[PDB]
DNA sequence: TATAATGGGAGCTGTCACGGATGCA
DNA sequence: TGCATCCGTGAGTGCAG
């Protein structure tokens, strides 16, 4: 553009302030993209929403927070020896034993049963006395045969496993400690695995935390007027943003940063220039600045 | 092409806030002005004069004026100077920069995004003595007011809030412009108080009222004579311009004489007396007609009653109140010859 | 000072003739 | 380039009014 040239008012904002446009998704249906999220035109947004420009995608109103929290924790289980396959660890997914046939799991203690389900997969403490006596875990391919809140004497059948079984996907084998005894090997798995807490966002509330950070207990998640309805992080997890009020398709660039940062919001600035980290980061794009 | 029309278009631009960004951008600007204040404790500086480099710097620096009331003149020099001891800060302190300048840029939005109100506002206040236009600015004059001071806490939509400064002002020039003569807002309010009043009367009455009539509805304190001189300044000027006759070669101000620049039969007059004065000043004493001829003045006058009198004439204090009376006394019978001064008194 | 309120409203009519500056096959 | 076509400017004197 030169000088002494008639731009309109829309043609002087895109100048000036830069392109973008935000879109509304029905009220519930979900993002097929996510935050942080560079796309370009054409593609597909929502189940009828679809963006028209070029850039990075940003996320306006989560209505629904969830905090996979973390879990690492030890328990066991015994099988025969004739049917697992000796591993140090077991990668998610990854198949452990393979049986002949259905060969019942039994308990090895007497309490009552807390059933704790899983996507795929299951968790049994049992407990006498509120302390906690034994903590089995059933992988895929062994289905329980209990109720949460059961009782149990020592031998008799907690579950059933049925040919070849494997972890599941959420949860890990960190290390795997075995001991054999008669034609049979019982298993302490230091498992890992993380569960989910779906939290509400309310209009007059606001997420005070990025896709994906890390929160130990006492973390402040979204802040709202009356400091009761606030949500906090009860203990270790990482965070996710899903279901937002509408996206805006800004048509920038994103630099993130470790340390203070040099620029303030507004500030308007060229390729070369100094953003933030003593030097490290710098412009790639003529813009304008949002902190 | 029509510069209402146009206005409704650049408003049609900024679209509707959604209940969310009303409390976001809300929320954003009370944030920004704590963080102001915060970061004035930490610097000192001053609320204000901080305030007004976070707005220079959001803003751009296309605008820029020496705000009256800040101490110095906010010349760009000052705003890197101390857009500098400002942003020279460690991260947990240069925290609320990034906090007030995010917030002078919701106050933007949230009143561009509020405009529309104005509108359906002021529309309803029309045929008053202001402008569509000018009331519209007044009216948005106001909603700068609502922004400054809302309190989102309080889970209100904005608009119930600044519904109330918006009317605010549109009343407030449409009693403090509207006249040519400016009255306080005051008494125009107690105007408006006997045009009502009195237009009930009159609905009451099949005719209008007296002014009598009109103190009694009025209460207490309100005698006839009151309510006349209240009328009297109620009274707008006229135009000079006004135009008179059917064809339209004659103004209502050129059939009214000017009073103040005197006539050539009274400024000739005037040079007729004070020289046929001095016409009997030397004709019996030039220092007893001029003892006397500081008693008063040719032009200026010089008339007190007993201090300079006292303090050079040549002569003592009531020494010169007699030649005084003898200046007078000769001036009586001096005028009973030269009996040209009695027409001057008409 | 706090329910909520978010894009206006009247056009006016039956003259004429010339010269200059702007738009268009 | 020549020629529609629009916009802005004028449109008698004085006196009563």
């Amino acid at each position: 553009v030169e000088k002494r040239q008639l731009l309109t008012d829309e043609e002087y904002r895109e100048l000036r302030y830069g392109k973008q446009e935000t879109y509304p998704l029905p009220p519930g249906v979900d993002a097929l993209v996510k935050d942080g999220e560079e796309v370009v035109k054409g593609q597909e947004l929502a189940p009828g929403v679809v963006s028209r420009l070029d850039g990075v995608a940003l996320y306006r109103f989560p209505r629904r927070v969830r905090v996979e929290y973390v879990k690492k924790e030890r328990a066991g289980l015994r099988l025969p020896l004739a049917a697992w396959v000796e591993k140090e660890a077991y990668k998610p997914g990854e198949i452990l034993a393979e049986l002949p046939e259905p060969y019942l799991f039994r308990a090895e203690e007497e309490g009552v049963v807390e059933l704790k389900e899983l996507e795929e997969g299951a968790f049994l403490v049992l407990r006498r006395e509120d302390e906690p006596v034994a903590t089995y875990f059933l992988p895929v391919g062994m289905t329980p045969l209990v109720v949460h809140g059961e009782i149990v004497e020592k031998g008799q059948p907690l579950a059933e496993a049925k040919g070849l079984l494997r972890m599941p996907r959420q949860v890990r084998a960190a290390q795997v400690e075995a001991e054999e005894e008669g034609e049979t090997v019982y298993l302490t798995l230091f498992l890992e695995w993380t569960e989910p807490k779906d939290y509400r966002v309310q209009p007059h509330m606001n997420v005070v935390v990025p896709e994906g950070a890390r929160v130990e207990a006492g973390d402040k998640i979204v802040a709202a007027i009356d400091p009761e309805e606030e949500v906090i992080a009860e203990a270790e997890g990482v965070v996710h943003l899903h279901e937002p009020a509408s996206i805006l398709v800004v048509k920038a660039r994103v630099y993130p940063f470790e340390d203070d940062v040099e620029v303030s919001t507004g500030d308007r600035v060229a390729p070369g220039d100094v953003l933030a980290d003593g030097g490290k980061v710098k412009s790639d794009v003529y813009g304008r600045v949002e902190v | 092409s029509d510069p209402v029309r146009q206005y409704l278009h650049e408003i049609g631009q900024v679209p509707l806030l959604t209940l969310e960004e009303e409390v976001e951008l809300a929320r954003k600007v009370e944030e920004g002005m704590e963080a102001i204040k915060k970061l004035s404790e930490i610097t000192g500086l001053d609320p204000d004069l901080i305030r007004e480099v976070v707005r220079a710097k959001i803003l751009g620096s296309a605008r820029v004026r020496h705000i009256p009331g800040l101490k110095e003149t906010l010349d760009p020099k000052t705003v890197e100077e101390i857009d500098q001891k400002l942003k020279s800060l460690p991260k947990e302190h240069k925290r609320y920069l990034h906090i007030a300048r995010e917030g002078e840029a919701a106050r933007q939005h949230l009143i561009e995004a509020n405009l529309r109100l104005v509108v359906s506002i002021a529309k309803k206040y029309t045929g008053r003595g202001l402008s569509f236009l000018d009331l519209i600015q007044e009216g948005n004059q106001g909603l700068i007011r609502a922004v400054e001071k809302f309190e989102y806490k309080r889970r209100f939509k904005f608009s119930t809030y600044a519904t109330w400064w918006i009317r605010q002002a549109i009343n407030r020039a449409i009693a403090d412009q509207a006249r040519t003569i400016r009255i306080p807002v005051h008494m125009v309010e107690t105007i408006n108080k006997l045009s009502r009043t009195a237009r009930q009367l009159q609905q009451e009455l099949g005719r209008e009222p007296t002014y009598e009539e009109i103190a009694e509805a009025m209460g207490p304190g309100w005698d006839a004579k009151r309510v006349e001189e209240t009328l009297k300044i109620a009274q707008e000027p006229v135009s000079l311009e006004t135009p008179i006759g059917d064809e339209k070669d004659s103004f209502y101000g050129d059939f009214i004489p000017d009073e103040h620049l005197p006539s050539p039969v009274d400024a000739a007059t005037q040079s007729l007396l004070s020289e046929e004065l001095e016409k009997a000043l030397s004709k019996l004493s030039e220092r007893e007609a001029m003892v006397l001829k500081l008693r008063k003045g040719l032009i200026d006058g010089r008339e007190h009653t007993l201090e300079e009198v006292g303090a050079f004439f040549g002569v003592t204090r009531e020494r010169i109140r007699q030649i005084e009376n003898k200046a007078l006394r000769k001036l009586k019978y001096h005028e009973s010859r030269t009996r040209k001064l009695r027409d001057f008194l008409d």
